[PDB]
């Protein structure tokens, strides 16, 4: 719990418990940051337009 | 591709032959209402991975609705299959089953 | 634009089926002391999209 509001303090991530009972954190739209047991990840860039 | 009907895309992340298709997998259809009218069930396939079979699964969507506006929501995954994997867990239950995780 | 006279009209500003001055849904008339006594309620219709 702590680690997961820690993390929420910079970027939106929710957190909805999933069927099995497990912690699912997602994202801003459904991209789901955690699905069960595993994390996805992310990436830093220089902008596409600029 | 109306206010109050929805088409859906599917991708198979790890066949290595999965080109992320272009094409519509499933229309789930709305009444204006914003309750789901039809195609509550379906059926659709994964790709074949390391010589073993091609999985291929049912998804359903029921009692969903469509809003006034604003909040686009989804957030599950349920899903009756498993890997295969290890076992250390012994518990006696009150019937006189056991169980094992 | 009279004594005791008083005529409505009503607009939805979230869907906008709400039109021009058409038919004014309601009016009302009244005393000197003040007693409703004419087209106390109303009906209107709003835009949908739900």
């Amino acid at each position: 719990d702590q680690l997961v509001s820690e993390l929420n303090k910079i970027v939106g991530v929710e957190v909805s418990v999933q069927d099995g009972g497990t912690y699912n954190l997602t994202m801003a739209n459904g991209y789901t940051l955690v699905q069960g047991s595993t994390a996805r990840q992310l990436a830093a860039v220089p902008s596409s337009a600029d | 591709t109306k206010d109050n009907e929805w088409a859906v895309y599917t991708h198979d992340s790890s066949d290595p032959a999965a080109t992320a298709p272009t094409t519509a997998s499933t229309t789930l259809k709305f009444n204006e209402n914003g309750i789901l009218e039809s195609g509550g069930t379906v059926n659709i396939t994964t790709g074949t991975i390391n010589g073993a079979t091609a999985a291929t699964f049912s998804l359903s969507f029921l009692n969903s609705m469509q809003q006034n506006t604003g909040a686009n929501n989804i957030v599950a995954t349920n899903q009756n299959g498993y890997k295969p994997g290890d076992l250390v867990s012994y518990q006696i239950n009150n019937d006189g089953t056991v169980v094992g995780n």
